[PDB]
């Protein structure tokens, strides 16, 4: 129940580049669509739901972290657990990725667990 | 980018002609992001700050529209970029690796802004077209009127520089300054007077615009409360 | 329901141009006033409640998003649910439109649920 | 039960030129004084209270308008309750009405009910 | 009981210099100490706890604008109450003041309750 | 019980160079890496989680308080309890050190308890 388990996937230098805010069933919910600060590869999508899954704990520190590193666009590292929604709506619009862990990245290296 | 964008009040007919002077010989960044340097500073700076997103321009035409005491009209120039026009980010990672701190209220606010400063004035053939906004007070409504063509475009094509603005000056350590905003968190140095306006002598008589310091409001949105 | 469900109607490219705080009986509320834009696209205003809705969970997160984006003036994607407040001095005077969702825009396509 | 009715009073173009917080009995509250657009008439204070008065669920959101307005200096429509607040030196010290509603003014109109 | 009662103590033209955080006991506490502007007097330090004396309900927003005012570095107006912390190792560390309230100073004149 | 005790340890003229936020075991946590200014070396990570250690009171103070900090990237004085956290994956991955008190240090004197 860490975010640094075998099951968390992190990419780093992630910026983020769009949010979105909503409402799902009866849980808040915050997107952050970050696109690599090198032009090449798929944009990565990661959701958090206020009251759904084991991440509900650090939803709150979450959303205002991205908000942190919406507003400053600093490259970060983003640790999703994908395939955690089930609503093949949500899936299909924004993501199954869960926004589990955000870290600083730097130039040389970039700081949270790894591996 | 190809194109930016600049909110001027005076005419085409004077704009064409004249276009955008350097204020002053301050050439720091650090007083140029923050506007201390622009007109809610010294009023020297040597950059002309222009956005290329449409929509900045629009935030300042708002701005300077609603605000109940500023008589005038204002135009929206597009200006094709040069090899004289700089990003700031890739000048402030530059800055910040050679003994500088650009602490996140500078970060945070070119982001909000998509600056892109000219060195030098901005000549007459960089700028394409002139767009009359017209501000419909009933209603309270910006929209694009009478959008006047300048015959002096070179159509060049070419495009911004990419790299660093050069013999910028070494940053100044715990400056501890205010950035200086105005409207919905457009920066300084987009402000009417934030250029030369003084033609023939004469200076058009509009509104001072009251700068708020950016930083508790890049605080505020950043911290959500 | 959700934010994008088919029954939730969205702007994209608006403006956050006026906001607007109180409270109705016993609940918060916010509304934001968008730019009337161009054409025939009247401004859209969109109310949230705090304590009386069904859109209660995402009440703070639309608040704290909003205010964001009327203080940043940036472009965004509103969803709201039409015909969701009752009252009708809060009809005539404000919108009965519902703000269920904030999505930033990116020019080109905006982030979020369409559809 | 609104920042709507009748005996709301509300005042447009103003700014808020200041701004108090304290503590008045086990009560958190915060002032903002507007003093813009005096002529003959005198600054007007708003005091709203964290758990006095029937505008407790409204404090919060418009303690965050009031510092969001405060930090801009815009110019906004500030909706009263008069004759609150009771305590004779809290009159004499700050004011006697509430902060019950806050709203963008754009030169021409003024966000929020009015009449 | 009240920010602006005999018992308090304030200071006008007051710059938050340094700000300080921690825990006491099972109390978040913050401290700040503020130098005349001028270059007068002796720079007085004001501290509250989260959990802690009669001054809790306003620990919140108090913490807040105490943030808001260093950030800004603003001439502002502190209320103090003497002699409110016991504990001798906090006395000797910090003051026995307790933050009560604060208010913005705009260049003649100063918000809040006085005398 | 308290950020100034002796087992408290304290590091002076810190930057908080990283920022880190995840979630373990049900517990929402926060870590900063700061860095000695002009690049000494040793850089100090100090970890603090929601719901557990004796540090839960203070965790918020020490977010929004370690977030500002990184905001600005002032000089600022970390207060650590060394050996709190007891995962041997948690204490390889960040530190066992947990953040128990902020303070701000002006290049003089930085301002808190001292030993």
């Amino acid at each position: 129940e860490w975010t640094g388990d075998s099951s968390i996937n992190y990419y780093s230098d992630e910026v983020i580049s769009d949010f979105h805010v909503g409402q799902f069933n009866r849980s808040a919910y915050f997107c952050i669509k970050t696109v690599k600060k090198s032009g090449e590869g798929t944009p990565i999508i990661a959701c958090a739901l206020s009251h759904d899954s084991k991440w509900i704990p650090s939803f709150n520190i979450m959303l205002e972290q991205a908000r942190n590193f919406y507003i400053t666009g600093h490259s970060i590292r983003v640790y999703v657990q994908p395939n955690v929604w089930s609503n093949k709506s949500f899936i299909e619009a924004l993501s199954s990725n869960a926004l589990v862990g955000l870290s600083s990245c730097s130039t040389s290296e970039c700081f949270g667990p790894v591996k | 980018i190809d194109f930016v964008y600049r909110v001027d009040p005076n005419p085409p007919d004077v704009i064409f002609r004249d276009g955008f002077s350097l204020l002053g010989y301050n050439r720091d960044l650090q007083q140029l992001i923050s506007g201390r340097s622009c007109a809610g500073g010294s009023s020297d700076s040597r950059y002309i700050v222009t956005t290329s997103d449409i929509n900045k321009t629009y935030a300042i035409a708002r701005a300077y529209y609603s605000h109940s005491k500023f008589k005038g009209n204002l135009y929206r120039y597009k200006i094709r970029a040069d090899n004289n026009f700089y990003s700031l980010t890739p000048s402030v990672n530059y800055l910040e690796s050679q003994g500088g701190h650009f602490n996140a209220y500078e970060k945070s606010m070119i982001r909000l802004q998509s600056e892109y400063v000219s060195t030098l004035s901005i000549l007459p053939e960089n700028i394409q077209k002139a767009v009359a906004l017209v501000y419909d007070s009933s209603t309270g409504q910006i929209k694009d009127g009478t959008s006047t063509i300048n015959t002096d475009y070179v159509s060049i094509s070419s495009v911004s520089n990419p790299g660093v603005i050069p013999f910028l000056p070494e940053p100044q350590a715990n400056t501890q300054q205010r950035i200086d905003a105005f409207g919905s968190l457009i920066s300084s140095c987009f402000s009417i007077y934030s250029v030369c306006q003084t033609h023939r002598g004469q200076k058009t008589e509009v509104y001072k615009m009251p700068f708020y310091d950016a930083r508790p409001v890049i605080q505020f949105i950043i911290s959500g409360n």
